[PDB]
RNA sequence: CGAGAGCUAACUUCCGUAGCCGAGAGGGAAACAACCCAGACCAUCAGCUAAGGUCCCUAAAUGAUCGCUCAGUGGUUAAGGA
RNA sequence: GUGUCCGAGUGUCAAUGCACUAAGGCGCGCGAGAGAACCCUCGUUAAGGAACUUUGCAAUCUCACCCCGUAACUUCGGAAGA
RNA sequence: GGAGGUUUGGCACCUCGAUGUCGGCUCGUCGCAUCCUGGGGCUGAAGAAGGUCCCAAGGGUUGGGCUGUUCGCCCAUUAAAGCGGCACGCGAGCUGGGUUCAGAACGUCGUGAGACAGUUCGGUCUCUAUCCGCUACGGGCGCAGGAGAAUUGAGGGGAGUUGCUCCUAGUACGAGAGGACCGGAGUGAACGGACCGCUGGUCUCCCUGCUGUCGUACCAACGGCACAUGCAGGGUAGCUAUGUCCGGAACGGAUAACCGCUGAAAGCAUCUAAGCGGGAAGCCAGCCCCAAGAUGAGUUCUCCCACUGAAGGUAAGACUCCCGGAAGACCACCGGGUUAAGAGGCCAGGCGUGCACGCAUAGCAAUGUGUUCAGCGGACUGGUGCUCAUCAGUCGAGGUCUUGACCA
């Protein structure tokens, strides 16, 4: 039993492994009924409008 | 479905009551009596298949006594059998009936209905003695 | 050679004479003759035909123009039948006659990531006589040092599913002509409503 | 997966209905199916199953009932599709009182006192 | 696989799946809107719509069929005498979801469910 | 190479003797401490050679002359047969 | 793991047992999805029934109270909940 | 006289800062000195069944009792129950019976402590895989424009087994009994793929029934806990076998042993020395699946065109996101996204359950009947715009050169 890794892993191959951890920037889009930005198919956090005002704040 | 170790009930008056199977075969009724072969790996006797078995309890006063090796044929599955039309048959208890190597039974009368597949395997002699088929 | 497309609909019981049989209903609806590929203009002989129309709003422009060469409404599926040279459009009746053998090709039902006991009929190993590979596990996987290899090809957990499968010598039980249905003896592969193709027997045995 | 607008159901039912016959409404009381069997070489023959009806299953072509007799000491049961050509006719013998759709307990009982109510 | 099954465990057993469905029913009926995780709201919508259509029968049977899932009497009177008669004209579709967006602690994307 | 021990086995064991290796780089033997060539003070985009080579890989005669083998022998043994 | 004391009710021959619950006390200080292989604790299983295997190991099966009935053997008590 | 390295060995070369050891189980793959099957020669080969040698490794080679066993014996079958290799294949895969740690006992040896590869009971087998390798699934980039879709198959895999019966034909053969080759037709076994109509399994809250105890004030009616379904009784869709359908093949080509045609070297003879024809379950092709990262990057059909200053708005056209899917771990794939039936709901139907509440009546009551083929409702088939798929955003071409041909 008890597998272990053999040789210490090198800087370069480590970085090739992490090559996929790039983050994906949200596709933001500005609220038509306000100033600020809002996630698509969500209510505008700043205003609260999904078409009238939807959330309280 | 018959497999080795599966005790079955004798369908005749040859004078054993209970026979534990010990082989499924794959031979039918030929013109030299029973056939040989069919391949030797089959593992399930369905109705109308020959099956060697050791007799386990027999009657006092009997043609067949206890412990003897005998080729039975099977007439009563608990497992379902299905016709070319879509009927299904099943019987509450498994049962077989001992024979000699020409297909002729070794008792005087068969006991309880036999499956009609026996008629398909030209087992004429057994099915003559049987109060009902199906 | 000759063939057509359609969709598996479902399975059923049926009585030809008195023998009950399981049939499968394909719907082999009319197929446009889109593209007539000839070796003199394509290197090989074949015909490409369509199935299940698509709402023209949903077509790309290039595909509207592909069909538009042929005077044909957009159809969500096109396929090619080698050696096949019909005329007009491929209705299913004309291609088949009752009782003839036809190969039936559809995509197998994707069961996903399957163990070895499920995928390759592996044995299993005792479910009580000691272990902790209680079921499921492939056991050993090779020899030892000589070939350090584990064979290329070795059978293993994996995507059991979704394969294209051909099934040979299926029997046309019946042909409903004005519905574009076609009964076939026994089963064909797929989830219901998948595409499938019916063709002449790949090996015309005697 | 092609994406036709199709009623799978009426498509099936249209070919499954040429092969559907209906008979005497029941479920769980005793009954006699008068069937043909022809396996007798080439000549035809009648034969009579009379037992309790223990289940009803299916619809259309696939519908089938299950009847249970004791013949010569041994219990017997059988499943006939209503559509089956080797099932000529079915008559009731008597209606049963029964709280339940299946009656598999009749398998465990096999006595005279294990009857069906009238 | 689930090549046709329907539903969700919500990482819990059977009786828990059940009380959670019954009690978020009780709450969004008690209060007309609640905010909860997006999964659990998609879960709740068919349950509570079935239930309001149970209450649309009027009858003592319909109210007892609701009483089995909603064992705080005051909500049973609300949903029965107040809310289902209101939806009288509605052919089904007595709820909506909009998604308020992501929470900080566990990074869930919560949403609102109302009627 | 010469003996013993062994089975006229052993990348076997024990002695005599010469050389290499140990302590030895360089060319050859596809590769390879031992074999064949040849003992590296340093530097050169100079010349003749050793063993070994000269069809392409791959440096250098698809060299010359009398044959021999048509077996891929060449590129894995023998008693024996033809 | 840690000595002593008190430790309610319903039902069940009895009980400090078992199930639910009073009082009282708590949800065990990552969460949310999803419903692959595989693994752990589990539920049901056609037909067959120990064929499995070192071994029926494990998992079934048996299950409390009442009545009837219980052997070889015995140290006369018991075996016996045969 | 050789061969092979599977036996008991010899030798002592790597390994004592560790190369886990016998048997089983699980996976396998290779040799061929071939157990079956196929093609042959000779036979003391009439026939049939054989013997023995040659060519042949495609596939196949059974289940149980005894023992830790390998083996061997036996049961009962078989076309046949092949021989060996792969660390006597396989413990970071499993057991742990054997043997080989501590207890103990017996025999034997020792005065004794103790002992034997003699025996006997018992005795801890270590959640986390870096690399290569293996099965799956994506991301990037490439393929001299940017794109949607159909494709040719370089080249790679899988499959490959056989028995029995019948016709020929009771003919050839044989004194007789027995009893054929070749060809033709059928039917199973094991294995494989697919499938879920049938036969069944299961379907953890779809329906019902049961107990205790709590709770909704009480009765009725219900809920909770009794499992992580309290127990039981059935169970649709899915998923599945024991369940169904399909399969192995024919035709072709070149071949092995072998059998011959023409025919010399020797005016004969000889299948070969030139030449040619016939001949296998084997080789190539034929069946099914993959595949142009076949950087040798292939073809065809169609679309957008030629914008402004390697960059930027953009076309053709993808994506993000939303809603889902017989697609799935994630990704990916497929569908719908308001010129919309995508899912949910709602309505109708299907199927499961099996006669709901309540009220009436009967009856001391337990309970029975009617109303009630009821009531209830997961996954099933359709309709229907009632709810959510709003708004938007992001990316995405102007196609190098040289030579040759055709056009003004
Ligand atoms: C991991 C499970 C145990 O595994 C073990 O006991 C595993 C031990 C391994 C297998 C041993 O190594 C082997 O020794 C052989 C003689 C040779 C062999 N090959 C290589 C030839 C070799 O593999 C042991 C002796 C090696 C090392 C690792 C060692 O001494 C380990 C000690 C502790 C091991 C573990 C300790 O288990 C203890 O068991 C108790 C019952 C637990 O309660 C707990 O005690 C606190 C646990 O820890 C001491
Ligand atoms: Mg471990
Ligand atoms: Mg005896
Ligand atoms: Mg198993
Ligand atoms: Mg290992
Ligand atoms: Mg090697
Ligand atoms: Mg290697
Ligand atoms: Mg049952
Ligand atoms: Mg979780
Ligand atoms: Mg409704
Ligand atoms: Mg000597
Ligand atoms: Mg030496
Ligand atoms: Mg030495
Ligand atoms: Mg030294
Ligand atoms: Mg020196
Ligand atoms: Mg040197
Ligand atoms: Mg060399
Ligand atoms: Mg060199
Ligand atoms: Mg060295
Ligand atoms: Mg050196
Ligand atoms: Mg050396
Ligand atoms: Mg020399
Ligand atoms: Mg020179
Ligand atoms: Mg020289
Ligand atoms: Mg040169
Ligand atoms: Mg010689
Ligand atoms: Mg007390
Ligand atoms: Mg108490
Ligand atoms: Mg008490
Ligand atoms: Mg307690
Ligand atoms: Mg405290
Ligand atoms: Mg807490
Ligand atoms: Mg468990
Ligand atoms: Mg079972
Ligand atoms: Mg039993
Ligand atoms: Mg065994
Ligand atoms: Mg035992
Ligand atoms: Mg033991
Ligand atoms: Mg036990
Ligand atoms: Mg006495
Ligand atoms: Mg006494
Ligand atoms: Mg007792
Ligand atoms: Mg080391
Ligand atoms: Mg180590
Ligand atoms: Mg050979
Ligand atoms: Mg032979
Ligand atoms: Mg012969
Ligand atoms: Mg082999
Ligand atoms: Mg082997
Ligand atoms: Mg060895
Ligand atoms: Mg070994
Ligand atoms: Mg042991
Ligand atoms: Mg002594
Ligand atoms: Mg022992
Ligand atoms: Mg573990
Ligand atoms: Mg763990
Ligand atoms: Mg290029
Ligand atoms: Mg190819
Ligand atoms: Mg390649
Ligand atoms: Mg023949
Ligand atoms: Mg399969
Ligand atoms: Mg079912
Ligand atoms: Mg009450
Ligand atoms: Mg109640
Ligand atoms: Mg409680
Ligand atoms: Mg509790
Ligand atoms: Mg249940
Ligand atoms: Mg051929
Ligand atoms: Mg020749
Ligand atoms: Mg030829
Ligand atoms: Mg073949
Ligand atoms: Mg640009
Ligand atoms: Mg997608
Ligand atoms: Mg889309
Ligand atoms: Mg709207
Ligand atoms: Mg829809
Ligand atoms: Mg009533
Ligand atoms: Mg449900
Ligand atoms: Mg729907
Ligand atoms: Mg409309």
């Amino acid at each position: 039993k008890h597998p272990v890794p053999k040789k210490k892993t090198s800087k370069s191959k480590r970085d090739m492994r992490r090559s996929h951890h790039a983050l994906t920037a949200p596709n933001l889009t500005e609220c038509p009924q306000c100033h600020g930005k809002k996630l698509s198919h969500h209510i505008c956090p700043n205003c609260g409008y999904y078409d009238g005002r939807q959330v309280l704040a | 479905m018959i497999m080795p170790q599966s005790r079955l009930d004798v369908a005749d008056n040859s004078g054993a009551r209970e026979i534990m199977c010990i082989r499924v075969l794959n031979s039918g009724i030929g013109g030299k009596g029973l056939t040989t072969g069919g391949g030797g790996n089959k593992r399930y006797a369905h109705v109308g298949d020959i099956i060697v078995a050791s007799v386990k309890d027999a009657a006092p006063r009997g043609a067949v006594k206890a412990g003897d090796v005998v080729k039975a044929v099977v007439v009563r599955t608990s497992h379902a059998i299905k016709r070319a039309d879509g009927s299904t048959i099943r019987f509450d208890r498994n049962a077989a009936v001992i024979i000699n190597n020409q297909g002729e039974p070794r008792g005087t009368r068969v006991f309880g209905p036999v499956a009609r597949e026996l008629r398909d395997r030209r087992f004429m002699k057994i099915v003559s003695l049987a109060p009902e088929v199906l | 050679m000759k063939g057509i497309l359609g969709t598996k609909i479902g399975m059923t019981q049926i009585w030809k004479n008195d023998r009950a049989i399981p049939v499968t209903v394909v719907l082999a609806g009319p197929c446009p003759i889109v593209q007539r590929k000839t070796a003199q203009t394509d290197g090989y002989e074949a015909v490409q035909i369509g199935y299940a129309p698509k709402a023209e709003r949903k077509v790309n422009k290039p595909m509207q123009g592909h069909f538009a060469k042929a005077g044909v409404a957009p159809t969500r599926i096109l396929r090619e039948f080698r050696g096949f040279a019909p005329d007009g459009d491929s209705v299913n009746v004309d291609i088949f006659a009752e009782g003839e053998k036809i190969d039936a090709t559809g995509t197998s039902k994707g069961k996903g990531t399957q163990g070895v006991m499920k995928r390759w009929n592996f044995a299993g190993g005792p479910a009580s006589h000691g272990s902790k590979k209680w079921h499921r596990r492939p056991g050993s996987i090779g020899q030892r040092k000589t070939p350090g290899r584990v064979y290329k090809g070795k059978r293993m957990a994996g995507h059991m599913g979704m394969e294209r499968v051909t099934v040979q010598n299926l029997e046309v039980v019946e042909i409903r002509a004005g519905e574009n249905l076609i009964l076939v003896k026994g089963a064909i592969p797929g989830a219901n409503g998948g595409l499938v193709v019916l063709r002449s027997a790949a090996k015309a045995s005697a | 997966q092609t994406h036709i607008k199709i009623n799978r159901g009426e498509l099936l039912r249209g070919i499954e209905q040429d092969h559907t016959r209906q008979l005497p409404d029941f479920r769980p009381g005793d009954t006699v199916r008068v069937d043909t069997k022809v396996r007798e070489g080439n000549r035809t023959r009648s034969q009579a199953f009379e037992g309790v009806v223990i289940a009803i299953n299916g619809s259309g072509s696939r519908k089938s009932f299950t009847v249970r007799k004791i013949s010569f000491g041994e219990g017997v049961e059988r499943v006939f599709p209503f559509a089956s050509p080797l099932v000529n006719q079915v008559t009731i013998v008597e209606r049963g009182k029964v709280r339940r759709a299946k009656l598999y307990y009749l398998r465990e009982l096999r006595g005279k006192a294990a009857r069906i109510k009238s | 696989m689930r090549h046709g099954k329907a539903g969700r465990k919500l990482n819990r057993n059977s009786s828990a799946r059940v009380a959670l469905a019954r009690a978020q029913a009780t709450a969004l009926l008690r209060e007309g809107r609640i905010q909860t995780t997006l999964t659990k709201a998609k879960e709740l919508r068919p349950f509570v719509e079935q239930l309001i259509t149970t209450a649309k029968g009027g009858d003592l049977h319909s109210r007892r069929l609701v009483a089995q899932d909603i064992h705080d009497k005051d909500v049973v009177r609300k949903v029965m005498d107040e809310v289902a008669p209101k939806y009288a004209e509605r052919p089904g579709g007595y709820t909506r979801i909009l998604r308020v967006g992501t929470r900080r602690g566990d990074g869930v994307t919560m949403a609102l469910i109302e009627l």
